[PDB]
RNA sequence: GCUUCGGGGAGGCGGCAAUAUCCUGUGAUCCGGAGAUUUCUGAAUGGGGAAACCCACUUACCAUAAGGUAGGUAUCUUGAAGAAGCGAACGAGGGGAAGUGAAACAUCUCAGUACCCUUAGGAAAAGACAUCAAAUGAGAUUCCCCAAGUAGCGGCGAGCGAACGGGGAGAAGCCGAUUAAUGCUAAUGUAGAAGAACAGCGUGGGAAAGCUGACCGUAGUAGGUGAUAGUCCUGUAUUCGAAACAUUAGCGUUAACAUAUUAAGUAGGGCGGGACACGAGAAAUCCUGUCUGAAGAUGGGGGGACCAUCCUCCAAGGCUAAAUACUCCUGACUGACCGAUAGUGAACCAGUACCGUGAGGGAAAGGCGAAAAGAACCCCUGUGAGGGGAG
RNA sequence: CCACUGUCGUUGAAAAGCCAGGGGAUGACUUGUGGAUAGGGGUGAAAGGCUAAUCAAACUCGGUGAUAGCUGGUUCUCCC
RNA sequence: GUGUCGUAAGGCAUGCUGGAGGUAUCACAAGAGCGAAUGCUGACGUGAGUAACGAUAAUGCGAGUGAAAAGCUCGCACGCCGGAAGAUCAAGGGUUCCAGUCCAACGUUAAUCGGGGCUGGGUGAGUCGACCCCUAAGGCGAGGCCGAAAGGCGUAGUCG
RNA sequence: GAAGUGGCAAAUACCAUGCUUCCAGGAAAAGCUUCUAAGCGCUAUAAACGAAUCGUACCCUAAACCGA
């Protein structure tokens, strides 16, 4: 039957993107804490 | 944003108190006014967001010693 | 370091303690000696590159603590020290007697 | 090989330089095609080049 | 300018599509510069080849390969080629 | 990886990780100072955008074709100069829980804590009396030890909890105790250099251990080296170097900003809140949303309701070092701290694999040998795996 | 597109299916792509349904080592 | 492992293994003692060589290669789909595509085969699509309005 | 080294963004054609030269996507 995750990149890039990420103070918080947790992937 | 600009009024915070004593949080805002002085020496009206303070503020020391107070402060 | 390739050592530790050669290679704590230290080595044949295979004999690096140069007039295991001279030159020079040969 | 390169004025580094743009790209060429066996040669081509940039970069500042 | 022709073209294309290409169509195959257009490269043959006309250039991007080794997963680089039809 | 300036003196072209072509006393590799180059994304800044992409305008020059080189073009603030963004903790400020405790729970507690937001500096804040005291008075601020779990506050429950003063650290008072450069003089740091003295014998794979006898010591409990070394190596004690750049001070000078002149919508008051250890209380004192509103030195503020007397001090201008708080970091040193289920989540290609749309969660996994000397060759097998010989 | 009945399956082929039948099938229809509404909030032809296999208050992190008059466990030896 | 000593916790000696550390005594300090916590991690049992091997569309034989062939290749025959179980895409994936070579692991068996390993190759546009010009919903939004802060809204526009 | 043209049948494709009816009354903007405003090139005929960049393999009712 049909499943919870249904991939489509242009959703992907614009609900989690890093543009997405970068227009919220929310999300440069986000970004912050990504990169002070060292994680080798940022944003999808 | 609902401060005055003459007297730096902006809004309070405080308690609600009653009467069995329970708290709650509450603001006390400004008695802010749209009025529009006249200035003779400028020959026109300026509108401005003021208190009833400032109001009386401008009464004891004029129009004129009001704007340049607010000049030097900034935003004209 | 005080000791490079070309100079004539004795080995005063290890296996072939006593013998003496002549210094091959140094690379940063090891030494390598002519005829000093030989292992065996198994060899595999190949095809490609030039190398032929069998049982080789050849030195292997011991620890450059475990060689003296070899002091030319006392034919005994020395020190080295280094001497400045009046020219501004560094010179090595034996521990026991000072001369500036080696 | 520096003081080779250190006398020359920028009019004739420029045009040694261009030179040796088109020496590296015969050396890519040779190498690509394996007719290069001295593989040494690329690398001490590319610093040349690098060198003349340098040159020319102080010529041109002062 | 004409520095930056000299390294338009990275090398030639050696397979049996670029064999029979040439054997056909007198077409060479070259690997390009990640940058380079279709005028830079028929700018490129001509002058690095003297005597040539180009009527065609036709370029294509493809995608480096993953090829795991030892411990580590990674890639080849992309690259770009050129397929350059001369005069007869 | 390019240039240069210093160091250094024989090897070297980063690791896994070797191989090849080679470089190197015409001084390489390497180390320290400076410079040059420095794609694209990202504050991202020419416009746009699903980051690492798409699309431009314009000036000058060159080309003749469909371009190339060097620039310019965001927004805001201030009158060309600045700002933006990021990043530990500590500071100051604007907002501000609840779980919990009270053996329920609402006042109260938790706690002005967590968290959110703003914004500095090497500290910040505060600071020179409209402060206390009531003693023979003292004399700014901050921090520590006491005072003291006292006096108080408190459904007088649970709890909360001073001050005066004493002993210390540090001290300082001003009206320019500002900021940024540059230039001298000094010192430092960022590479380095030298640096003592052990042999014999026996055991042993190997000697540093054993036996015997020496030596150095301003250097003897360092790390290694084939077993445990003051004398084998690197070191240690000691003595020491700088072309260049940084930093710290002192001096001089510049250019930016600042330079009150004694303080009225102020003090005080009514109402509602808040802060004071103090929950409205007999409640001083501080702050202010609302409404008011003086005296102005023949005056005013405080001394815990309030009045009188007495003492004390002059608000409504600004500033001010130290003693105090901290650690993303640099250096030296230390540990009755751990030793691979421990210690960082992470000793290992770890914030990885993996899981999740995402925010986020989050591992496992070290050790041949002294040296690869990592087993030529032979045999079985499928040129496999694996083994048996040989070594 | 749906899901009325039954058998099967229930450590499944499957964390909701198969098979045989069943309903709607020009409509208040189904469906693609993009977008909007966010947690005491949303959305709901209303079942407290649904809001990423999570819903009488999502998820993640934090307060937080919440609290637990309750349950479990509590590691060497001998003497009185 | 064994022997021996003590009321016990335990001590002492010693053979074998091991190959570089340990520690008397007396003080001193504890991450100081485990069988249970449906405890935590790893390893390994029992179940048991048991159930199962994923659509009941289906296979037979002859050759080939190979260490080995029910499963690979070739051939003949048989069967199945055929509004698909054929073909072209979008989305999503990302090399899986093609050839050679290998068979440990992976493939629910074997494998010489493979979407597995390894090495090479392969994607060619003025006209197809994107980019580009244009706008929808909906975003962002010089100035503007609003709001303790953070921010919220909104014009021209600019994206989509 | 051959043939390659006649009948009939026939789409849900095309004419057709048409026609007819109905009510629930049926995107926008640009390209495109014209008109002028401020201000100070355009239309034909050709000839030569150009048209960049990215994608393109392969699966796609699937063993390659979402379901470990
Ligand atoms: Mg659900």
């Amino acid at each position: 039957m049909k499943r919870t995750f249904q991939p489509s990149v242009i959703k992907r890039k614009r609900t989690h993107g890093f543009r997405a990420r970068m227009a919220t103070k929310k999300g440069r918080q986000v970004l912050a804490r990504r990169r002070a947790k060292g994680r080798h992937r940022l944003t999808v | 944003s609902r401060v005055c600009q003459v007297t730096g009024k902006r809004p309070m915070v405080g308690n609600n108190v009653s009467h069995a004593n329970n708290k709650t949080r509450r603001r006390f805002l400004p008695n802010l006014h749209h009025h529009r002085f006249w200035v003779e020496s400028e020959n026109r009206f300026v509108r401005l967001r003021i208190s009833t303070k400032g109001m009386r503020i401008i009464d004891k020391l004029g129009i004129d010693k009001v704007l340049v107070d607010l000049r030097a402060q900034g935003q004209k | 370091s005080k000791l490079r390739k070309g100079d004539t050592v004795i080995v005063i530790a290890g296996k072939d303690k006593g013998k003496q050669g002549t210094v091959q290679a140094v690379k940063n704590d090891r030494i390598k000696v002519e005829g000093i230290n030989i292992v065996t080595k198994h060899q595999k044949p190949n095809q490609a590159t030039g190398v032929e295979g069998g049982i080789l004999k050849q030195e292997a690096f011991l620890h450059i603590s475990n060689v003296a140069i070899l002091n030319a007039q006392t034919q005994k295991a020395d020190r080295i020290t280094y001497q400045f001279g009046e020219d501004g030159k560094k010179q090595r020079v034996y521990r026991s007697n000072g001369e500036v040969v080696a | 090989k520096i003081s080779e390169l250190r006398d020359k004025s920028l009019e004739e580094l420029t045009q040694l330089l261009d030179e040796k743009q088109l020496d590296a790209f015969r050396i890519r060429m040779a190498k690509a095609t394996g007719q290069l066996g001295n593989t040494h040669e690329v690398r001490v081509n590319r610093r040349a080049i690098a060198q003349l940039q340098t040159l020319i970069n102080e010529k041109q500042r002062g | 300018n004409n520095a930056r022709l000299y390294q338009v073209l990275r090398g030639p294309v050696f397979s049996e599509k670029s064999q029979m290409l040439g054997d056909s169509l007198g077409v060479q195959v070259f690997k390009i510069d990640s940058k380079a257009t279709k005028l830079e490269v028929k700018k490129a043959v001509e002058l690095m080849f003297e005597g040539v006309e180009v009527l065609k250039v036709n370029t294509l991007n493809v995608k480096g390969k993953t090829k795991r080794f030892g411990k580590n997963i990674g890639r080849r680089n992309d690259y770009k080629k050129a397929y350059v039809t001369l005069k007869a």
